[PDB]
């Protein structure tokens, strides 16, 4: 299992949970793409362990804040995909958000 | 000259020479059932040396294990080591209590000869960093990254004599003693900080109290919604595309900043011309902080109180929501309150976790539930909290320091200690001359001179 | 049917295919294949079978890389054709050997093979017997990746007997994989009909080309469903080249699969392999289970029923994972759940439940609103013992839960909550929603029923629904009633016990349970002041 | 990058040890034993993930003794591969040290 | 050079790849066949390279699968002949594409193709040239997994720069990728001798069939690495298909490979792929990394000189790292050291190195012991610009070691420490045996040298040598000398510093060095009492 399998499923959420609450600013996403990670994070032992082995995500925290003190080491990985799926999300909420948009036109 | 300044008096010795016993542990065969069986006698692993002083067995090892292995029963009030597990090379050390145990290959058991070396003495030698450095001139080493038994018997150490010995292994041993006991104390007290927390909210001082829709409460107090009471306002973030924002010298604080503590100041700041463009709203001292995003542990509340002198002063991001009091209010009360878990529960009966989640709704925060204690009581009850968590910071410093004076204590010690003197007792008729605390001090220096100047009769005295 | 001198006898040729090149999860296949070959010649009649310039004895006659290159064109030249009859066997059928010189070393080993597992006749149904139970060893071993479609045989079973599929009743495999559930539910039908000999001829060439339907992405692993079914006497439809169908579940092929009676599989867990969800569903996801769930919601006819084998995952995920959770129990009626243990499976750090539930309700089959009111809920994973190689899963394992059940496959059957097998009296009871309100000793009971408002309120719409912790320890059980009640007054009470044992051991007090009643009636009316 | 990638290399490096020091008992296997996981661990990044996402080897420890207390996450997962290594091959001692000792005959 | 309109347009017939079945991987492979078959025909002479029934017109007017099935056999009739030269070009080549609209819709694709680039002539040179380049962007691009085989140009043009191969060398590269070693290595030779045209006929002969040698594991890459060679006129041995040979350098194979003058490689990071190190070396290992370097020293002609790229691990691996590190230091002698920075491999977290060294000594070129003296160190990594697409490497960061490096090939020209090149004298210096008794100037320079005693003492035979922190940070630059000379030392001093600070911003004393020296003066003394 890859990051990209994980990062593409988030995307495709995240695209559905706009279309159906007609999402139209980067101001009112918080909630949608961190809902979108929630759903795309591996659940099995060595689905997460896999993600971590795969292309485009590292063990660092970019916000420490989002990193559990804990001695639970799977809690800690997940929390990271999950941080990373949400800073990537973000990197796409204008283009996004502006196909929703241009998706009709008369 | 030696491994260290050395005293006239002291010799070094050979841990050999000094050590009755030195000899490894072995393992038994893990396969057979009857070795565990039924087990009386405890099994040590490398574990348990590192976990505190060794009072507990995390496995057991029978006596027919033991009767089938080179494992060998320890006597009490014995020093044990690791072998195995290390920064390459270091070793554990652990004194056994509890009656004779036995251990794996991984721990070696020491035995200390009667009257010629305590056990107390050597534990702290070997906890010494001395210690360390000693055993680290082997080196990694190849195929043996380990402390060989044999090489800890060639170690050198200082030998004082016996009856010093003990009085500077006591010593030790009362401020590790002390340091447990600050510990203990310091432990105690957020427990305690957190009954008050409980009973001085909702019961405040008064003695006569009423039902109310917010539980039993004070009758002199009333109740009213957050909304009633304080403004909420919400805040955005500036676009990071622009770098006329970046330029900065205005705090802006994140949550992470928040997690973080109290904050005066911020990592990352934004501009005036930000705010202005923007409308971010500004936020004096005094005001309360609250955090908005990335949730808590879901659906929960964080709180901070910001810092200025008239000098600075906070704006934050859309991440994080303020709070402004219309008046009568004494914020940092209001912010204990919000932190306290009863708050917590009230906010996460009020909503589980829904689609809206990781978050706190305006609505949510206005229509909370709130007392409304007089002002000059809010100022008691705060000025008790704050000074509490002052208390405990300070006897967090004080232990730091107590550590550190060990520290020194241990490295001037262990050179004097090791002198005869320090068995000697000063030379006074009369024991007010100690007894003064700058007399004690003069008549060592008299002393010192005086048994100085008897030296200078033969120089082996000095030599030796 | 164990393993016997006859999969000793295939696993040696194995070693040519080792050492060949063949991954251990291919060996089967390849094995198959040639077999096949080798048997139509053993017929004697592969004249009527095999096209001239492509049998046993061109291939076998061959050498080196004449040979294998050989193989390579006989492989491609027998999967394309009008005799689609041989056409099904080797279609998208390739060999992975690479060593010239192991190819020859196990053309001609098997080919002095003997019918040494076989019988009074020609005994085909061994081969491919034995060749099913070989694959299975792979199927169990973990480096092969093959575990991906493996089912514990017993689950299979009891999944089958819990259904209690009838003739003309159609019976689908979204996820056939090797076709395991069909090949179970089609031998249920034939114990119970003497082999169809109790049907007329009609019905016989529904429940032969009809009754069951697959689906596989994988075209090797469709493959070898294939051969299953071929060998079991399932011919399915020769437009799609037998009951197996290749293609994409989440997919046109997907949609394009006929409606069932009956639902019984084990869709892939993970993110799954290459399968593009490029068909619209009622509640769009990403997740490749919850897309499952909801193609196996629409194939269902009205009154269909279904078993579906499903990861922790669908439970309690949030996002479309609530939405859909809730068109399930709105279009059907769910009304057992059966939560797995772990290590049964060929992974292991794995959660797994089985779903049963009805396409709209018995009454009224058409229904498209609030299907589902009770759910209950089987607890046969938490304190159990850990399963292995060690301590294998068998059928007696699942026959309690069988037995609760009922005999009706609709779950119709009067059920009452109460049922403590595998020490769920001696399970720690867990402080939350489900044990709220409950007496002790349902609240350690395996077998509980919880209501759609429940659901709905307290679990907010999700069936990742638990109440026993079953500890690990040796505590001494005495405990006041109401103490027990209460998962979570068991803390408070529990901690008065601690001090009450170092006193009784000053005491000196025999182990007695007249003892230990009159320091409780102290201790106990203490810590209620 | 496999786990038995790992143990194939440890366990190949336990046999040349053997034989360079004519080891012939288990109580002093402890030390070859030991150097033999520190040469098969991996160094990079990706390949210690890929390893802890692979068949053979869990995230709990066996001895809480051999696990550091510290805030890396890295140095805990090649820790437990350290000591997964060592408790492998630990049971293949005696069979080992049998191999050996059975490989010449006058 | 730079992809162009050509590289563009070979790009838009990999759109056909990519929905055929082909990965970005093998994009080149599959494009790389069908143009030559082409182009075969396009020459006018098909006749005399490619044999009857299988030329461009047999494929191109085909359709379908009878196309997929005919080309897969037309790969294999290809790859085993006794006109080898051809075969060379086929050998163990086979296509991925599994989708036959896809390569009906490849062939002519390209059929229709120009010579878009070409020059007087026809340009064959062009498409291998651009074919290279867009091999490149896989080789690049981080998905392909193709990385593995790619290694900067600055780099190697670097590495065969300072090797300066001269004519009647034979130029060895145990790892050859796709030749970009060898290829850099003849691209050099021919720039000193008017492209051969300086020597004599039978030299010619030699730089055409025996100056350069390779081996390549995997059969794929191995091709492509022939073409590479063949249109860049290195021919190689006819016996072995030509300069790259196939096999494996832990094998057989690498020890039946011929002595070399010269060896620069790259040899492949991590485990590798499937390389069973069925070969017995000086010290048996289980790295592979260890083994090549073991390989290297033995193929080494007495006097020999390499460069080889290696990962740290190789530096500090304990264990049999050790013994072979020693091995190579007695039985080498290695000269330089070269610290390579971070991402400026497809890769990513990997830290990288470039040992130099001659077998034996020049003055001695069989001597056995001692070889190794003293060791240059130069640290290119530590401290410098984060590279990238946005950062990229270029033959400007190699500049400055080249310089200092020497101009004889054996690193034997006059060297003197010192070298403080992107910003080597603001970054911060370690406290460690390297910059013990070491100078304020010296221990923030690139470039220093380490005696072999010295390596043997405090480093324990390990050459995991490294001496600069480069802390990022913005801190003033004042420090008495003997402050800067103890790196450990600033600590302290630096603590003082803090406190000072504090004092000045109460006295309100200007910003100016006067005024810092005033304080300094009475505080830095102060620490020293």
């Amino acid at each position: 299992m890859t990051y990209n399998n994980v990062f593409d499923h988030a995307y495709e959420m995240l695209k559905e949970n706009i279309r159906y609450d007609d999402i139209r600013d980067t101001d009112d996403l918080h909630d949608a793409i961190h809902m979108a990670a929630d759903n795309a994070v591996p659940h099995y032992y060595a689905d997460i362990f896999s993600v971590m082995a795969s292309e485009g995500i590292d063990l660092e925290f970019e916000d420490s804040g989002l990193m559990p003190d804990t001695k639970d080491v799977i809690r800690i990985l997940q929390a990271r995909i999950y941080e990373q799926l949400t800073i990537d999300l973000w990197e796409d909420a204008e283009d996004l958000l502006n196909e929703y948009l241009e998706e009709v036109e008369e | 000259m030696s491994a260290g300044k050395l005293p006239e008096g002291w010799v070094i010795a050979p841990v050999s020479t000094v050590t009755t016993l030195i000899r490894g542990v072995t393992y038994k065969k893990e396969q057979a059932i009857n070795y565990l069986k039924d087990d009386y006698l405890p099994l040590i692993r490398a574990n348990n040396i590192q976990n505190g002083k060794f009072d507990t067995t995390d496995l057991v090892f029978v006596p027919k294990n033991l009767v089938k292995e080179s494992q060998k029963i320890s006597p009490e009030d014995i020093v044990i080591a690791m072998s195995s597990g290390s920064k390459s090379v270091v070793g554990k050390s652990a004194h056994q209590h509890l009656p004779f145990e036995c251990s794996f290959g991984a721990f070696c058991g020491v035995l200390r000869p009667e009257k010629l070396i305590f056990s107390g003495f050597i534990a702290h030698f070997t906890k010494s960093s001395l210690y360390r450095n000693k055993i680290s001139s082997l080196s990694a080493g190849a195929n043996i990254n380990n402390i060989k038994p044999a090489s800890f018997d060639l170690i050198n150490i200082p030998i004082p004599p016996l009856a010093e010995q003990k009085i500077i292994a006591e010593k030790l041993d009362t401020l590790l003693a002390q340091v447990d006991s600050t510990k203990a104390r310091f432990e105690q007290i957020p427990q305690i900080l957190k009954r008050f927390r409980q009973a001085v909210l909702g019961g405040a001082v008064n003695g006569k109290l009423t039902e109310k829709w917010r539980n039993f409460e004070p009758q002199h107090s009333v109740f009213k919604k957050l909304n009633f009471e304080s403004i909420l306002t919400e805040l955005r973030n500036g676009l990071s595309s622009k770098p006329n924002e970046s330029g900065v010298g205005h705090p802006i604080l994140r949550i992470s900043s928040v997690r973080a503590g109290h904050v005066d100041q911020n990592d990352i700041r934004f501009l005036e011309c930000s705010e202005s463009e923007l409308n971010r709203h500004k936020l004096q001292d005094g005001d309360l902080l609250f955090t908005r995003y990335n949730g808590s542990l879901e659906f929960v509340g964080v709180c901070g109180l910001l810092k200025k002198l008239q000098h600075q002063n906070l704006l934050y991001p859309d991440k994080l929501i303020r709070a402004r009091l219309t008046k009568d209010a004494l914020p940092e009360y209001i912010e204990i309150f919000f932190s306290s878990p009863s708050a917590r529960n009230a906010m996460m009966n009020c909503v589980k976790t829904t689609s809206g989640q990781k978050g706190i709704s305006g609505k949510d925060i206005k229509s909370q539930v709130v007392l409304l204690p007089p002002v000059k009581e809010q100022a008691e009850i705060v000025r008790r909290v704050e000074q509490l968590f002052a208390y405990a910071d300070t006897i967090e410093k004080q232990v730091n320091n107590a550590l550190a004076r060990v520290n020194n204590l241990t490295q001037s010690i262990l050179a004097k200690a090791f002198r005869g003197e320090l068995t000697a007792q000063w030379r006074a008729e009369n024991p007010d001359l100690i007894s003064g605390e700058n007399s004690a001090a003069a008549l060592l220096e008299k002393i010192k001179a005086e048994r100085a100047a008897s030296g200078g009769k033969k120089a082996s005295r000095k030599k030796s | 049917m164990n393993n016997n001198d006859l999969v000793a006898k295939l696993w040696k040729l194995c070693d040519n295919l080792r050492d060949g090149g063949v991954s251990y999860q291919n060996y089967v296949n390849e094995l198959a294949s040639l077999l096949f070959l080798k048997m139509c010649k053993e017929t004697g009649q592969e004249a009527e079978y095999l096209p001239e310039g492509y049998r046993w004895d061109d291939l076998k006659s061959r050498i080196g890389q004449e040979q294998l290159q050989f193989y390579r064109k006989m492989l491609v030249h027998l999967g394309e054709d009008d005799k689609k009859l041989v056409q099904a066997v080797f279609h998208n059928v390739s060999t992975t050997i690479t060593e010239p010189k192991q190819i020859t070393a196990l053309v001609s080993n098997m080919d002095s093979l003997d019918w040494y597992n076989g019988a009074h006749g020609k005994s085909r149904d061994d081969f491919g017997d034995m060749y099913e139970g070989l694959l299975q060893k792979n199927a169990n071993e973990t480096k092969s990746g093959a575990g991906q479609y493996f089912t514990p045989r017993p689950l299979i079973k009891t999944i089958i007997h819990l259904l209690k599929p009838q003739p003309r009743e159609v019976v689908q495999d979204p996820a056939a994989g090797t076709a395991g559930f069909l090949i179970e539910a089609d031998r249920y039908v034939k114990s119970q009909t003497n082999d169809l000999d109790d049907l007329d001829g009609d019905t016989q060439d529904f429940q032969i080309h009809r009754a069951f339907i697959g689906l596989e992405l994988v075209p090797g692993t469709r493959r070898l469903a294939l051969m299953n079914c071929l060998l079991h006497d399932i011919e399915g439809n020769l437009d799609h080249g037998g009951a197996i169908r290749l293609g994409n579940t989440l997919g046109s092929d997907g949609e394009n699969l006929p409606k069932a009676h009956i639902v019984a599989t084990n869709p892939p867990f993970g993110s799954a392999a290459g399968t593009n969800i490029t068909r619209t569903f009622v509640h769009p996801t990403s997740n490749k289970q919850l897309c499952f769930m909801q193609h196996i919601i629409e194939t269902l006819h009205p009154g269909g029923r279904a078993a579906v084998v499903v990861p922790d995952n669908v439970l309690f995920e949030g996002g479309k994972g609530t939405d859909i959770r809730r068109d399930l129990m709105d279009k059907c009626h769910l009304h057992t759940i059966l939560r797995l243990p772990t290590g049964i499976f060929y992974a292991q750090g794995v959660k797994t439940n089985v779903l049963f539930f009805t396409k709209g309700t018995v009454a009224n089959p058409n229904q498209d609103k609030n299907c589902t009111d009770d759910v209950w809920v089987y607890d046969l994973r938490t304190n159990m013992p850990s399963f292995g190689k060690r301590t294998p899963f068998t059928d007696e394992h699942l026959q309690p839960f069988e037995r609760v059940y009922g005999e009706d496959p609709h779950g119709l059957s009067p059920r009452t909550e109460g049922e403590w097998s595998f020490n769920a009296e001696e399970t720690e009871v867990a402080d939350s929603e489900e044990n709220k309100n409950t007496d002790q000793h349902l609240a350690t009971s395996r077998w509980r029923k919880f209501s759609r408002e429940w659901i709905r309120t307290a679990k907010s719409d999700s069936l990742d629904i638990s109440w026993l912790k079953d500890k690990d320890s040796i505590d001494a059980d005495s405990l006041p009633e109401p103490d027990v009640l209460a998962a979570e007054a068991m803390g408070e009470l529990v901690q008065a016990l601690s001090e009450l044992d170092a006193l009784m051991r000053e005491l000196g007090a025999s182990d007695e349970a007249d003892l230990q009643r009159q320091l409780l009636e102290e201790a106990f009316g203490g810590v209620k002041e």
